């Protein structure tokens, strides 16, 4: 191999000599500012400069060429990258420094520029980075631009810049199947408030954006809106769109194809080469589709599930390369149409079954076995998902182990064997509550409307213990009926409006058996909702979690296991 | 932004590609060709562009070496083909900068040949496989290997250049420099070798 | 398929229904490594009858397709024929473009080597059963026999 010692020396060497200004020839003018700087060096990492000086033109021969079109700051830093290799990139100027790099076409900055947009891809900042990926040819960030842009932009359609926005790259968003919608009527207004930005430079756009949406309103209201906003006396426009919705037979989109379903993670591997695999169950469907696997098998996690439906994993373990397993703190994200996990920026701390709770945007993971173990080892932090970065909150003010968190009333609700605290994220602070009469542990609660229902506790029991935030006071209302000798595995979750529980029950010599239970919120009584038959559903394990969410029938695939 | 400023853009750098292919580069500026590369990629005219330096490259082609070749298909034919050949790649190698900058995202987005393979095909298609320009070669070539078979000495590395010319001119491998001369210098020795063989095997013995 | 292949002399053979010869010899399931033994099983299993089954003649001498067809079969036919046929031979001459001749499936006896109890990459299964190309240069898996039982041997 090449002496690396060698090879550093020979950069620090040429590095002096740049800030040294000894052998330097050749000097950029851009906009009146001197730089002075070599032949090889811009050679060796810019390929518009090897062809800059090996041309045989004037500028080729005058040791001053006049760079125009650039900027001083974006050139000085690619200079400085040049000659030290270091590529410092703020949040601001890789817009400049991408276009720089495209202009002096320089491919280890540009791929590092890639990959840093690629990890910056947000919702505010989705249509103006798939807009300079189309100036810019980009594939990669493009097809990023895409997915994003498509799912968080039919969850808001409110940006700015999405009115200005060229016609091929609007065809090709509209026109796409992986639009994430409720309603296929939310696009059809976007796509008229788009078309009414302008009323003649949008009108040869018409007759084609209307050609990818599906006729099911291309016939109803919002044409004649379209002949309010006409040029007048245009004949060629009115006749044609009544003529024109012939083709395009209706055609459901995949927004459409959401539906409340119960999520669940380190399930038992059905084939035993693998650990835990992770399994969902439709209580619409009857059915039990396969979910991919946590990253790198990632155990001991907790899962969240924020109001605009995206889940999220933070925390857990994986097998140290018997017993092995070191505790790490990366952080991942589900894609609901990939079915893959995106990663994310890690946390601080390592966590084992950490409590994911989101509130006002925020993901809060609340306690978890940290590696820290300090005087205040019950340190909590929140992450943003605006600015990708994790920031620390108010500690809580007792260690607990084994507890569970929810969120009511813009508030975190963290629960314990008998004490809770209420966090206030406006004033970062903690709040004694009411104080429960049953020491119970490993159990989970779930937020239904304006009041906690701890469910289970210690196997667990059908104990149930029901607080009220407006009243702040625990109270019992009854005990789930299952069959004695028996050992439960309670799971409190919120669907259909309503607060069902995911019971699994195993008999003495007995296989476990799956039922679901609807508690009546008014008469405290679990009624029977669903039976879930054993010829779909197999066995799950112990340390099993349930969450709520919304997923996609057509992109996941039906786990194929015997009965 | 407007078309009268794409277009005035256009025409310069049509100027300037003219300029450097009357080999007038040394006189013309890279910093101007790097400017106008930039404002050309601007607004995304990568087809407009793409379209004009195909009919800039093949009217120049068909204006000066169609008319030089024909011109001198006696005096000196296969020098001054080399000679323009040498000429063509020595502009090609700017042309191909500029346009390769170009090309890096046209050719990844559009899936299309390269600005050198494009002036290599047009260059094979305007002037090596001319409906005259081709026969004429052929039959000269044949004619000097069948002298210097013959026994006396002619010009050697000439064939060689010629020969390398045709293999890059192939552009993909040996698809087309096989065809256009070994398969005729293949059909001339299927004949001289059979007459050689014919007087050799009467004229001599096995000895 | 897989035995009369390698022996197609057994005297029950001979005597078999037109349907259960033509699903067994247009089947891509010979394991033969050579197309004329199919031929000459064809021929002789209508050389012991003959006169009685032209017509299952004619439709056995299509079966067997170009590949055998075009060997012998048109002079043993021509000495075996009956007096005063000549539609015959117009219908047999058609069969030497049409009807997709294609590749058998018992020509591909490749001679390669048979691994049990491998490196197994899924825990569950402690070992596993591959194979190896000698001429393709390629490596080959074989399905586990009892699919838990080990510590087997092997013959051929």
């Amino acid at each position: 191999q090449i002496n690396t010692e060698y090879a550093v020396s020979l950069l620090e060497q040429l590095k002096l000599f740049y800030e040294q200004q000894l052998f330097t020839d050749i000097v950029l003018i851009v906009e009146g500012t001197e730089f002075p700087c070599h032949k090889m060096v811009l050679a060796t990492c810019s390929s518009y400069f090897r062809a800059m000086f090996m041309s045989g033109l004037s500028e080729s021969k005058q040791t001053h060429v006049h760079l125009r079109n650039v900027d001083a700051a974006t050139l000085q830093i690619i200079i400085t990258y040049a000659y030290t290799g270091n590529l410092a990139m703020n949040d601001s100027t890789v817009e400049q420094l991408y276009e720089t790099a495209c202009f002096l076409q320089v491919e280890d900055v540009l791929q590092r520029c890639r990959e840093y947009l690629i990890k910056k891809i947000n919702a505010e900042n989705c249509v103006r980075l798939l807009s300079f990926a189309d100036l810019f040819s980009c594939e990669e960030l493009k097809q990023s631009a895409k997915r994003m842009v498509e799912h968080k932009f039919t969850a808001v359609y409110h940006q700015d810049a999405f009115m200005q926005l060229s016609h091929d790259l609007l065809i090709d968003i509209l026109s796409s199947d992986n639009l994430n919608v409720e309603k296929e009527e939310t696009v059809r207004e976007a796509a008229m408030l788009w078309l009414e930005y302008n009323t003649e430079s949008r009108s040869q756009y018409l007759s084609s954006v209307l050609s990818q949406i599906r006729i099911d309103a291309l016939s109803e209201v919002t044409q004649r809106a379209w002949f309010q906003g006409l040029p007048p006396n245009d004949k060629s426009v009115v006749v044609q769109g009544l003529y024109k919705s012939m083709p395009k037979f209706f055609k459901p989109r995949l927004g459409m194809t959401k539906e409340e379903m119960m999520i669940f993670i380190e399930a038992s591997s059905e084939n035993p080469c693998s650990l835990y695999s992770s399994v969902c169950y439709s209580p619409q469907a009857e059915k039990v589709y396969k979910l991919c696997s946590p990253p790198a098998d990632l155990h001991k996690v907790g899962t969240v599930v924020t109001p605009d439906n995206d889940i999220y994993i933070a925390g857990g373990q994986v097998p140290l390369k018997q017993t092995a397993f070191r505790t790490v703190n990366c952080f991942y994200w589900f894609d609901a149409q990939q079915n893959t996990w995106f990663p994310k920026t890690p946390m601080l701390f390592v966590r084992i079954k950490p409590s994911l709770v989101c509130c006002e945007g925020y993901i809060y993971a609340i306690g978890g076995d940290s590696v820290g173990g300090e005087l205040n080892r019950r340190t909590v932090e929140r992450y943003d998902t605006e600015k990708d970065e994790w920031t620390m909150v108010s500690p809580l003010p007792c260690a607990w182990q084994w507890s569970a968190a929810v969120v009511v009333h813009d508030c975190i609700y963290v629960m314990t064997l008998n004490l809770m605290y209420c966090y206030f994220p406006r004033s970062d602070s903690w709040v004694e509550m009411a104080m429960r009469q049953t020491s119970r542990s490993f159990a989970s609660a779930a937020a239904f409307g304006d009041k906690i229902f701890y469910i289970g506790g210690l196997g667990s029991s059908v104990t149930v213990e029901i607080y009220d935030v407006n009243k702040n006071e625990w109270k019992m209302a009854a005990n789930i009926p299952a069959k004695r000798y028996s050992d439960p595995c309670v799971r409190a979750v919120v669907i259909s409006n309503s607060l069902c529980v995911f019971m699994r029950e195993t008999h003495l010599n007995e296989r476990a058996k799956y039922v679901t239970y609807q508690y009546d919120l008014e008469l405290d009584r679990w009624s029977l909702r669903q039976h879930i038959s054993e010829r779909v559903l197999w066995d799950l394990g112990r340390d099993f979690r349930c969450t709520v969410g919304k997923l996609y029938p057509s992109c996941l695939e039906e786990s194929p296991w015997k009965p | 932004m407007d078309e009268k400023y794409v277009n005035s853009i256009w025409d310069l750098l049509k100027n300037a590609i003219q300029e450097i292919q009357r080999k007038n580069n040394s006189g013309l500026s890279f910093e101007e060709l790097y400017r106008n590369a930039y404002t050309m990629v601007l607004h995304k005219h990568g087809e407009k562009l793409y379209t004009g330096l195909r009919e800039v490259v093949t009217e120049h082609l068909i204006n000066k070496v169609r008319e030089d070749v024909l011109n001198s298909l006696n005096n000196n034919f296969l020098q001054t083909l080399n000679q323009a050949w040498n000429d063509h790649q020595t502009a090609m190698v700017m042309i191909r900068d500029i346009l390769m900058y170009m090309d890096r995202v046209y050719v990844q987005q559009n899936n299309v040949e390269n600005v050198y393979n494009l002036g290599l095909i047009i260059f094979r298609d305007q002037v090596v496989r001319y409906g005259c320009i081709r026969d004429h070669l052929r039959q000269t070539l044949l004619d000097m290997i069948a002298r210097e078979r013959k026994g006396e000495v002619v010009d050697r590395g000439a064939i060689r250049n010629a020969c390398q010319m045709l293999m890059i001119l192939g552009l993909e491998g040996r698809s087309v420099y096989e065809e256009d001369f070994e398969a005729p210098f293949l059909e001339m020795s299927a004949e001289f070798f059979q007459m050689e063989s014919q007087k050799f095997l009467a004229e001599n013995s096995a000895s």
